[PDB]
C-alpha cells in the first residue's frame, strides 16, 4: 500500500500478540484446556438411547436393554404427576378459598 | 448393530418437528389480515 | 359447555358488569374525595389559625394550642369509642368467623348507644 | 482465612446492629403511649403487629 | 378452554344478592365509601389490625364495609358531642 | 404465574348460574347494556364524570337483577334443569336454547 | 364505540379536557380497528385444534395479549404530549426511547449502528480493505443495533406503566380544573396562611401520626 | 484417611495408562490426515481416545503423583506411560505448527483465488500487490527451510512437500511468468517446482 | 490506497463490458461468406496489450477435413500462425487436445464441427482452468492430483512363482475394463460442477476414476489403502452425481459410475471398519 | 442437517473456506447447544 | 452425493462408555429430580394467589431521588 503498511503490520502483530498472550497465560491456558475437554464430554458423551451394542445379546446388560423403557417410564409418570398435582392443588385452591371466603 | 434405531428416528423427527413449530409459529398464525374479509356476529 | 356465542355473550355480559360496579365505586369514591379533601383542607387552615400547628415548608410542629385542635379531640374520642366498645380489638385473636361476629356485636352495641 | 471471614461477618454485624440501635433511639425518642382500662385489659401488642410496636415506650395497667 | 377464560371473566364481578335492587347496590357501594372525620384515625387501628384477617377480597370488603359503618356512628356521635 | 389472579371465588354452582343468567340477560337487557356501554366510552364518562353514567348504569344492574331473580316458574324449572346439566358436566346446548326461549 | 369526533367539551372552561376528549375521540377508530383485529385473531386462535391452539393459548400467544393491552391503553389517552414525558423522567428515564421504540412515533434510524460503521468504515480506509468488505462492516453494526432495537418488549412493559400514570395523571388533573373555580376562595386563603409547598393530602396524614404519637391521650 | 489422594493417584494413573495403550494410533491416524485439519476424522468419523488423550496427557505432564501408592512394576509403565504422552504433546504441538503454515499459504492462495474469481465483481486487479508477493517470497523461504529441516526425517519432509507445498504449486499456477516472478519463485524453482510437472 | 480506484474501475469494468460480452475482431475484411465462420478464442497472457479477443476467421470447409483439430490446425498454419494448441496424436489417443468445441468440452481431433455455414462455431480453452495461451490451458494441477493417487501397482505379498505372471484371469480383468482407457484429456473435470468450485480439495472425476481402477485391480493389495487415501475430506464426496462427467467423455467412459461405485465402497468401507473391527 | 449445510457453504462460499474444520465443529457444538436451549425454554 | 436424509443417528455420536450404556438413567433421573423442583414451585405460585384492593394496598410514589412524586397540573 503506502506507509501506513508500517501501522498496519504493527496493529496485525499486536492483536496476535495479545491473542498468543491471553491463550497461553498460565491460568487462561489451564482453564481453556479444562472447558475444551468439558465441551467435548458435553457434546461427544451426552445422555443418549441409541447406542452401538457391539457385544453379544449375552453380554449386553439388562440395564442397557431396558433402559428406553426405564427413561419413558420415568419421563411419561413426571408428566402425568405434575398433571394430576397440578389438578389437586387447583381443588385444593378453590376449597380453601372457598372455605375461607366465609 | 444400532440400539433403538426407531426410537433414534422417532426423536429426531419431533425435535426437527418441534424446532420448525416454534422457530417458524407455522401452526400457531395471526389472522388480524383475515380480520376485515370476516362478518361479525351480534 | 356451550356454543362459543354464548360462551362471548357471557364475556361482553360480564365486562359490562364488572364495568358497572367500578363505576358505582368510582362515582362513590370521586364524591367522596372531593368531602375528603374539603375537609382536610378546612382542618389544616383552622389548626394553623388558632395557632395550634406551626408548618414550616414541609414538617409541622406541636404548637401552644394544640390541646384544642378538633384532630386531637378526634383521637381522643377515637380512643374512648374504642375503649368502650371495641373492647377486643387489636388483639383479638379468634379465627375470621369470631372476628365478624365480635365486630357485629360491637355495631349493635353502638347502634343500640348511637 | 476462615479467621478474615469470620472477621468480615463480625464487622457487618456490627453495621447491621449499629442501624439496629440508631432505628430503636428513633423509636423510643417518641412520647409514652398511655393504656388504661379495656387498652390494658386488651393491649395491641400481638405477634401480628409486633413489629408495628417495637421499642415503643408504653404505661400499661396490670398485675404483676 | 372458553370455560376457562370465562372464570377468569367471572371472577371481577362481585356477587350481590339476586333481592337486591340496583338503587340498593349502589347505597352499598355508597357506604362503603363513606367518609367520616374519624376515620383519620380509626382507619390506622381497622388497617393494622385488618391486615392479617385478609387473604379474599370477599373478607376485605365485608370488614372494611363493617369498619366504615363503626366509623359512620361514631362520627354521628362525635358531631353529637362536640358541637 | 403469568395468569391474572382470581379477585372473587365463585363456587361451580354460582359460576355456572352467573353464565345462564348473564347469557338471559344479553338475549334480554341488551339495549341498555348497550346505551350504558356507550356512555361509559368516552373519557368523560368512564373516567373524569362516572356520574353522569349512573343512571344507565343503575337501569342495566336492576335488568340485570330482574333476570337474575327470574321470577317465572317455567324460567325457574328451565334454569335448574340447566344447572343440573351443567352440574354434571363438572351438550347442554338443547337445554340452554331451551331455557333461553322463556 | 362508533364515537363521533366532535366532543361536547365547553372547550373555553376546561381547555384540557376538551383537549384531552378531542384526541380520543380523533384516533379511536384506528386504534378501536387494530383492537377488534388482534381480538379477532385471539378468538380464532382459541379455535383452533390441539397444538394449532386451544392448547397453546394463551400461554403461547403473550405477544398480542400484550398489544391488545397496549392498544386499549393507548386508546384511552389519545395522544401523548412530550411534556407529560418528561414528568415520567423523574421515576424512569429513557421512558421517551421506550415510547418511540413501541409506539412508532418516528423513524429509527440506527445512528449508532450507522457511526460505528463509519468508524470501519475509517479504518478499512487506511489500511484499505475491499469495498466489498466496507459494506459488509457497515451493515453489520447497523443491523445489530436493529436487532437490539426492534423487538423490545420491556419497552412496551415500561410503556404500559407509563400510560397507567398519564391516565390517572390526566384524570386528576381533569378533576383540578372542573373545580379550579369552587377553590379559588378557600385557595387564597389557604396560600396566604401556610407557607408550604407540601401537598394537603401529605401535611394532613403528618398530623395525623403527631396527633397519634404526642397528645394529651 | 487418604481417601482423596487414593482416588486422585488411581484416577491419574488409570486415565495415563488407559491412553498411553491407545496413543500410537491416534498418533499414526494424525500421520495419515491432511495437514489442513490434522484432528480432522476425530472431529467427524471417530473421536478415538484424541480429545481425552490430549487432556490427560497435559495433566500427566503437570501433576504429580505419590510413589508410595504405585508398585514397583506399576510406578515403571506409570512412567513409561507418562514420557508416551510427553511424546504425543511435542508431536501434537510439532503437527499443529505445521498446520498453522499449511494455512499460512493456504491464506496466501485463497487471497489470490477471491481475485480472480468471476463472482469477484468487487475487487479485479490485473496486477498482485506488493505485498502479496513479499508475503509469498517469505513463505516460500520459510517452507524450503523447513523441508531442508526435515532432511533426517524422510517421510515427514516427503509429507511436508505433498501436503504444503501442493499450495505453493496453487499459488505457481495462479500467476504469470511476469515481473519479479523469477526471483520470487526463486527457491521455489530448485527441487519443489519439478515435484509438480513444472 | 489501491482499493477505491480498484473497486471504482472493476464495478465500472464488467457493466461497461457486460453489454459487449463478446468482442469479436475480425482477421480480415471479406464481403462475400461461402465461408464458416470460426470464433476462435484469443489471450497471450505475455504481452501487456492483451485480453480475451475472440477471432472471427473466415475459411472453406472443404479445404480440411471435417475435424476440429484440423480447422485449427488450418487456421494456425495459414491465416494466423500466432495460434497455439497442443496436438500430438491426431487420433484421439494422447488426449492432449482437450478444448470446448462448441459448448462442450471433447477432444478437438475426434470431433467435427457443424456444417452450417449461416451459424458460426466458437472454439474456446478447457474453461475453468487457467489459460496460459490460446486454447492452451495449463493442466499441472491436474497432472498434479494424478501424482496423489498412486497410480502403480502396489503389493502387499509376493508371489511364489517369481518367474511367470500374476493370475488375474478374463473376468477379473474386465472389472478395469472399461477403466483404464481413459487418456486424461481433462475433459470431463473441466465440465463437473464439483470441480469448478473446488480444484483444490476435489481430486475430479477422470482422477477418481483412475483410482477406482486401481482400486479395482485384481492384482492390487491395497484397496484399504487406497480407500482411506480417497476417503478423506471432500476428496471424493464433493461428486454429486451429477452426470455430466460421463456426457462428455469422448472414449465413452463411465466417470459418473466409477465415481457412483467409489463412494458406495466408501459407504460401505466406513461401515465395515466397525463391523470387521470389533473384537 | 449441519452437515450440508456447511458443505453448501464452503462449495459456494470461497471465503467460507477460510474457516478450518476445527472452527466449523466449534459452530457445530454452539449450533447443537443452542438448539438444545431453545428446545428447552420454549416448554418453560 | 445426492441423498443425505436419513433419520438415523449418526455413528461419530452412536459410541459407548465402556461400563455400559450411555448415562441416560442418571441424567434422567436428574431431569426429573430438577423438573420436580421447577414444576413445584410456579404450582405454588400459580394456585395460591389472590388480588385485594383495600386503600391500605397503595403507598406514596417516589422519584429515583427519593423524594415524594408530585407533578404540578401546569408542570
Ligand atoms: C446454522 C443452523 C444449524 C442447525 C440446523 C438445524 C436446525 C433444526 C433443528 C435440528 O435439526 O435439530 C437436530 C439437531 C442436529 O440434527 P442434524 O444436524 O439435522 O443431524 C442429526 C443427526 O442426523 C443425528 O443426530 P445425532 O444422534 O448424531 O446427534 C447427537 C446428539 C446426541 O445428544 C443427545 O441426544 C442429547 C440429549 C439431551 C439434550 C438436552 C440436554 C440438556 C442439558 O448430540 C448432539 O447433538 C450434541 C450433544 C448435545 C448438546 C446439548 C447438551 C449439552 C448442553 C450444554 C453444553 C455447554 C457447553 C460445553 C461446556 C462448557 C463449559 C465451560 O440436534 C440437536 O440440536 C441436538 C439436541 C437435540 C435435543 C432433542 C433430542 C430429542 C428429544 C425428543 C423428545
Ligand atoms: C435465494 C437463492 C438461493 C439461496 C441463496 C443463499 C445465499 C444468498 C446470498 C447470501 C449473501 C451473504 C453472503 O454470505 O455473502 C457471501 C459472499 C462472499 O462471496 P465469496 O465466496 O467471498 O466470493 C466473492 C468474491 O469472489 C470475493 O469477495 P471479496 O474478496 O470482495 O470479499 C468477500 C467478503 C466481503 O464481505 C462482504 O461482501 C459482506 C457481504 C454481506 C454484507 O465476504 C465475506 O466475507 C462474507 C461474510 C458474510 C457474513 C454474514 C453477512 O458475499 C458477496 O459476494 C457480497 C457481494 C455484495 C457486496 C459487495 C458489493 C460491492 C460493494 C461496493
Ligand atoms: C448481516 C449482519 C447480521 C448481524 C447479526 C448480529 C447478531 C447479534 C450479535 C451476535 C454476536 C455473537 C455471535 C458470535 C459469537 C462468537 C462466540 C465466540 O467467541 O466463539 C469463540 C470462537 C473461538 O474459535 P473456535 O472456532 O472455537 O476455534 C477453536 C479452535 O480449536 C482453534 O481455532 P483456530 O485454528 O482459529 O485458532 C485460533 C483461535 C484460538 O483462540 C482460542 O482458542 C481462544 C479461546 C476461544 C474460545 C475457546 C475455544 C476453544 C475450542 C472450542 C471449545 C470451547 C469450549 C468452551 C465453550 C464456551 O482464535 C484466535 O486465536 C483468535 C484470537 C482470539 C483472541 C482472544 C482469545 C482469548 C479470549 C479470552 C480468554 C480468557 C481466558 C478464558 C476465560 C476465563 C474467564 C473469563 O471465536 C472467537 O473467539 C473469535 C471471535 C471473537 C474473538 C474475541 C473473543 C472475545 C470473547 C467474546 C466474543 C463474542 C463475539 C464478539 C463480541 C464483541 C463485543 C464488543
Ligand atoms: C456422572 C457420570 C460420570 C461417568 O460415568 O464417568 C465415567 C465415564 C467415562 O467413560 P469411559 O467409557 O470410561 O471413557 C470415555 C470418556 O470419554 C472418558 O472421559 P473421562 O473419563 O475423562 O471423564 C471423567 C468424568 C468423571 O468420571 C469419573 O470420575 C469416573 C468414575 C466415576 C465414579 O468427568 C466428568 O464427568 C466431569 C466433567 C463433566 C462435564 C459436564 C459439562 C456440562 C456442561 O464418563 C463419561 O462417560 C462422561 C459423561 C459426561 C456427561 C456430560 C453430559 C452433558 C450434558
Ligand atoms: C461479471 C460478474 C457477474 C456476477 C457477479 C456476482 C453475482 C453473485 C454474487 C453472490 C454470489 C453468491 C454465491 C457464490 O459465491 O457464487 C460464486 C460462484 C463462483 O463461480 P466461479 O466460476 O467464479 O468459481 C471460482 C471458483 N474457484 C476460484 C475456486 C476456481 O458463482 C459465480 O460467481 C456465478 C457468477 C454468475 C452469477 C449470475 C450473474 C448475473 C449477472 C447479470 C447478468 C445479466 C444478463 C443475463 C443473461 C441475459 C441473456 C439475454
Ligand atoms: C384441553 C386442555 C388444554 C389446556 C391448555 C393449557 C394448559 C395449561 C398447563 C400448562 C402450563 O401452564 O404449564 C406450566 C409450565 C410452563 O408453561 P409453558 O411453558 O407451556 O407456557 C408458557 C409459560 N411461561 C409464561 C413461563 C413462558 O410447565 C409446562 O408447561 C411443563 C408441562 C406442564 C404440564 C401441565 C399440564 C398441561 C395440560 C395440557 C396437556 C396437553 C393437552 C391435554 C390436556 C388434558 C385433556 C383431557
Ligand atoms: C439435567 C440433565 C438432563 C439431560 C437430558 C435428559 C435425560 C436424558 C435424556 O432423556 O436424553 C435425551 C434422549 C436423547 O437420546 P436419543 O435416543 O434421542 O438419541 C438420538 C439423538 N437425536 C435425536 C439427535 C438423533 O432422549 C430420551 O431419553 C427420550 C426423550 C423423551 C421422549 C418422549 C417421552 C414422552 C413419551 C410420550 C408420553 C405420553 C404420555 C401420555 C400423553
Ligand atoms: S474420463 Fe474421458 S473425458 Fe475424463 S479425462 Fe478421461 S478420457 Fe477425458
Ligand atoms: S458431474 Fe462430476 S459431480 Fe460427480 S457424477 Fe459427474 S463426477
Ligand atoms: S491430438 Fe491426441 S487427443 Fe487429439
Amino acid at each position: 500500500n503506502h506507509s501506513c503498511q508500517k501501522v498496519f503490520e504493527g496493529f496485525v502483530s499486536a492483536l496476535y500478540d495479545t491473542s498468543y498472550f491471553f491463550r497461553n497465560f498460565g491460568p487462561f491456558k489451564a482453564t481453556i484446556h479444562y472447558a475444551t475437554y468439558a465441551n467435548y464430554l458435553a457434546q461427544n458423551w451426552a445422555p443418549r438411547v441409541s447406542y452401538i451394542e457391539t457385544s453379544t445379546p449375552a453380554y449386553t446388560l439388562a440395564k442397557n436393554k431396558y433402559a428406553v423403557y426405564i427413561v419413558y417410564g420415568l419421563i411419561g409418570g413426571a408428566l402425568i404427576h405434575n398433571y394430576m398435582l397440578d389438578n389437586k392443588a387447583a381443588q385444593k385452591s378453590q376449597q380453601y378459598y372457598l372455605k375461607h371466603r366465609d | 448393530p444400532i440400539r433403538n434405531i426407531q426410537f433414534a428416528r422417532y426423536h429426531y423427527l419431533a425435535a426437527v418437528t418441534v424446532f420448525t413449530y416454534f422457530a417458524t409459529r407455522c401452526c400457531l398464525l395471526d389472522y388480524k389480515k383475515y380480520y376485515p374479509l370476516a362478518s361479525v356476529k351480534k | 359447555m356451550f356454543s362459543d356465542f354464548n360462551m362471548y355473550e357471557a364475556k361482553v355480559f360480564l365486562k359490562a358488569v364488572a364495568d358497572a360496579q367500578n363505576t358505582f365505586r368510582q362515582t362513590a369514591q370521586q364524591e367522596n374525595q372531593l368531602a375528603r379533601y374539603e375537609s382536610q383542607s378546612q382542618s389544616l387552615l383552622n389548626g394553623s389559625t388558632s395557632g395550634a400547628i406551626s408548618i414550616t415548608g414541609d414538617n409541622i410542629q406541636q404548637g401552644r394550642n394544640f390541646k384544642a385542635l378538633k384532630e386531637v379531640k378526634l383521637f381522643q374520642y377515637s380512643n374512648e369509642i374504642f375503649k368502650k366498645y371495641l373492647a377486643g380489638f387489636d388483639s383479638f385473636s379468634g379465627d375470621y368467623t369470631a372476628f365478624k361476629k365480635f365486630l357485629n356485636e360491637s355495631v349493635k352495641k353502638i347502634e343500640q348507644d348511637a | 482465612i476462615g479467621t478474615l471471614l469470620y472477621g468480615a461477618n463480625q464487622s457487618s454485624k456490627a453495621r447491621e446492629n449499629k442501624v439496629a440501635t440508631e432505628t430503636r433511639k428513633e423509636r423510643m425518642a417518641k412520647p409514652t403511649i398511655q393504656l388504661t382500662g379495656a387498652d390494658s385489659q386488651n393491649p395491641p401488642f400481638t405477634e401480628k403487629n409486633i413489629n408495628d410496636w417495637l421499642y415503643k415506650t408504653v404505661s400499661i395497667t396490670g398485675r404483676p | 378452554k372458553l370455560d376457562q377464560i370465562i372464570s377468569y371473566y367471572i371472577t371481577p364481578v362481585r356477587r350481590f344478592d339476586k333481592n337486591l335492587t340496583a338503587e340498593q347496590i349502589y347505597e352499598q357501594y355508597q357506604q362503603a365509601a363513606q367518609f367520616n372525620e374519624i376515620d383519620a384515625f380509626t382507619n390506622i387501628r381497622f388497617h393494622r389490625k385488618f391486615k392479617e384477617y385478609i387473604q379474599t377480597q370477599e373478607q376485605s370488603d365485608y370488614l372494611y364495609e363493617k369498619a366504615k359503618q363503626i366509623s359512620t356512628l361514631a362520627q354521628k356521635m362525635f358531631e353529637k358531642k362536640f358541637p | 404465574s403469568i395468569l391474572p389472579p382470581l379477585q372473587y371465588t365463585y363456587s361451580n354452582e354460582e359460576s355456572l348460574e352467573l353464565l345462564i343468567h348473564s347469557i338471559k340477560g344479553n338475549k334480554d337487557c341488551n339495549s341498555e347494556r348497550k346505551a350504558f356501554n356507550l356512555c361509559r366510552s368516552t373519557v368523560l364518562g368512564k373516567h373524569v364524570e362516572p356520574e353522569k353514567c349512573l343512571d344507565k348504569a343503575l337501569v342495566f344492574v336492576n335488568c340485570f337483577q330482574k333476570v337474575r331473580r327470574d321470577e317465572s316458574a317455567a324460567c325457574q324449572s328451565a334454569f335448574n334443569s340447566t344447572l343440573e346439566c351443567g352440574k354434571k358436566y363438572s351438550s347442554c346446548q338443547s337445554q340452554l336454547d331451551a331455557y333461553l326461549n322463556c | 364505540v362508533r364515537l363521533n369526533l366532535k366532543s361536547n367539551v365547553d372547550q373555553n372552561e376546561y381547555p384540557f379536557l376538551a383537549k384531552w376528549d378531542k384526541d380520543m375521540r380523533q384516533n379511536y377508530e384506528e386504534y378501536q380497528n387494530r383492537i377488534d383485529a388482534t381480538t379477532y385473531h385471539l378468538q380464532r386462535s382459541q379455535r383452533g385444534i390441539a397444538v394449532f391452539g386451544e392448547w397453546m393459548y394463551p400461554r403461547y400467544f403473550q405477544k398480542d395479549i400484550l398489544e391488545l393491552e397496549v392498544l386499549r391503553r393507548k386508546q384511552q389517552l389519545g395522544k401523548i404530549y412530550p411534556e407529560e414525558v418528561s414528568s415520567y423522567t423523574q421515576i424512569n428515564p429513557d421512558i421517551a426511547n421506550d415510547l418511540n421504540l413501541t409506539f412508532n412515533a418516528k423513524l429509527l434510524w440506527p445512528v449508532r449502528g450507522m457511526t460505528v460503521g463509519a468508524g470501519f468504515f475509517a479504518f478499512a480506509h487506511l489500511f484499505n480493505l475491499p469495498y466489498s468488505f466496507r459494506l459488509g462492516l457497515f451493515v453489520l453494526p447497523t443491523a445489530v443495533e436493529l436487532a437490539f432495537t426492534w423487538g423490545n418488549k420491556t419497552s412496551q412493559f415500561k410503556s404500559i406503566e407509563f400510560m397507567d400514570y398519564l391516565l390517572q395523571y390526566r384524570v386528576s388533573k381533569a378533576l383540578l380544573e372542573k373545580n379550579a373555580k369552587h377553590f379559588a376562595e378557600k385557595k387564597a386563603a389557604y396560600q396566604k396562611e401556610i407557607n408550604s409547598s407540601q401537598s394537603v393530602q401529605d401535611l394532613y396524614n403528618q398530623l395525623i401520626t403527631l396527633v397519634s404519637e404526642q397528645a394529651p391521650s | 484417611m487418604s481417601l482423596v489422594s487414593l482416588f486422585k493417584n488411581t484416577f491419574l494413573k488409570s486415565r495415563v495408562i488407559g491412553l498411553s495403550f491407545q496413543a500410537q494410533r491416534v498418533m499414526a491416524q494424525m500421520a495419515k490426515t491432511d495437514f489442513e485439519n490434522p484432528d480432522e476424522h476425530f472431529l467427524l468419523n471417530d473421536a478415538m481416545k484424541y480429545n481425552e488423550l490430549v487432556f490427560y496427557g497435559r495433566l500427566a505432564e503437570n501433576w504429580s503423583i505419590n510413589p508410595e501408592l504405585f508398585g514397583k512394576a506399576e510406578l515403571a509403565k506409570y512412567n513409561e506411560a507418562k514420557q508416551t504422552l510427553i511424546d504425543f504433546n511435542q508431536y501434537h504441538a510439532l503437527v499443529q505448527n505445521l498446520h498453522e503454515f499449511y494455512w499460512e499459504l493456504k491464506t496466501i492462495y485463497l487471497e489470490l483465488s477471491r481475485g480472480v474469481a468471476t463472482s469477484n465483481f468487487h475487487n479485479k486487479r490485473e496486477v498482485t500487490h506488493s505485498i502479496i508477493e513479499s508475503d509469498i517470497k517469505n513463505s516460500i523461504h520459510k517452507y524450503i527451510q523447513l523441508i531442508d529441516d526435515l532432511k533426517d526425517y524422510p517421510e515427514w519432509q516427503h509429507k511436508v512437500r505433498e501436503e504444503i507445498g501442493y499450495y505453493a504449486h496453487m499459488i505457481y499456477t495462479s500467476v504469470n511468468h511476469d515481473g519479479n516472478f523469477p526471483e520470487i519463485f526463486k527457491e521455489f524453482n530448485k527441487v519443489d517446482s519439478l515435484y509438480y510437472f513444472k | 490506497s489501491i482499493c477505491l480506484e480498484s473497486i471504482s474501475g472493476t464495478i465500472k469494468g464488467l457493466q461497461k463490458a457486460n453489454y459487449v460480452v463478446e468482442h469479436n475482431p475480425n482477421l480480415t475484411s471479406e464481403e462475400k461468406k461461402h465461408l464458416k465462420q470460426f470464433l476462435v478464442y484469443r489471450y497471450n497472457p505475455a504481452d501487456p496489450h492483451d485480453q480475451p479477443k475472440y477471432v472471427s476467421y473466415w475459411c472453406d470447409i472443404k479445404k480440411f477435413p471435417p475435424m476440429f483439430l484440423d480447422a485449427i490446425l488450418y487456421i494456425k498454419n495459414e491465416l494466423d500462425p500466432t495460434l497455439s494448441i497442443r496436438r500430438s496424436c491426431r487420433e484421439g489417443i494422447c488426449g492432449s487436445c482437450a478444448v470446448n468445441c462448441d459448448g462442450l468440452h471433447t477432444l478437438a481431433c475426434i470431433s467435427g464441427f457443424n456444417r452450417d455455414l449461416s451459424k458460426p462455431t466458437i472454439i474456446t480453452p478447457l474453461g475453468h482452468m487457467f489459460i496460459l495461451k490460446d486454447l492452451v490451458v495449463d493442466m499441472t494441477n491436474f497432472y498434479a492430483q494424478y501424482k496423489m493417487i498412486e497410480p502403480y501397482l502396489k503389493r502387499k505379498t509376493p508371489k511364489p512363482d517369481a518367474n511367470k505372471e500374476y493370475p488375474q484371469s478374463p473376468e477379473q480383468r474386465a472389472l478395469l475394463d472399461g477403466l483404464y482407457e481413459c487418456v486424461l484429456c481433462a475433459a470431463c473435470s473441466t465440465s463437473c460442477p464439483s470441480y469448478w468450485w473446488h480444484p483444490d480439495r476435489y481430486l475430479g472425476p477422470a482422477i477418481l476414476q483412475q483410482a477406482y481402477r486401481w482400486i479395482v485391480d485384481s492384482r492390487d493389495e491395497y484397496t484399504q489403502e487406497r480407500i482411506e487415501r480417497i476417503a478423506e475430506d471432500v476428496r471424493l464426496d464433493d461428486c454429486q452425481q451429477i452426470g455430466m462427467c460421463s456426457f462428455t467423455c469422448p472414449k465413452g467412459l463411465n466417470p459418473q459410475l466409477s465415481l457412483k461405485n467409489l463412494m458406495d465402497m466408501v459407504k460401505d468401507f466406513r461401515q465395515k471398519r466397525i463391523e470387521q473391527e470389533v473384537l | 442437517m449441519f452437515k450440508e449445510l456447511i458443505h453448501i457453504f464452503r462449495t459456494y462460499f470461497i471465503t467460507f473456506r477460510y474457516l478450518k474444520k476445527s472452527n466449523i465443529n466449534f459452530l457445530k457444538n454452539l449450533s447443537y447447544t443452542l438448539i438444545a436451549y431453545y428446545l428447552i425454554i420454549n416448554f418453560m | 452425493a445426492r441423498l443425505w436424509w436419513t433419520l438415523d443417528p449418526s455413528k461419530y455420536y452412536l459410541k459407548q462408555i465402556s461400563s455400559g450404556g450411555r448415562n441416560e438413567i442418571l441424567f434422567t433421573v436428574l431431569g426429573v429430580t430438577a423438573a420436580y423442583w421447577y414444576f413445584g414451585n410456579k404450582r405454588c405460585e400459580h394456585y395460591w394467589r389472590r388480588q385485594i384492593d383495600n386503600c391500605q394496598s397503595w403507598s406514596r410514589a417516589q422519584n429515583i431521588n427519593g423524594n415524594n412524586l408530585t407533578v404540578k397540573q401546569y408542570f
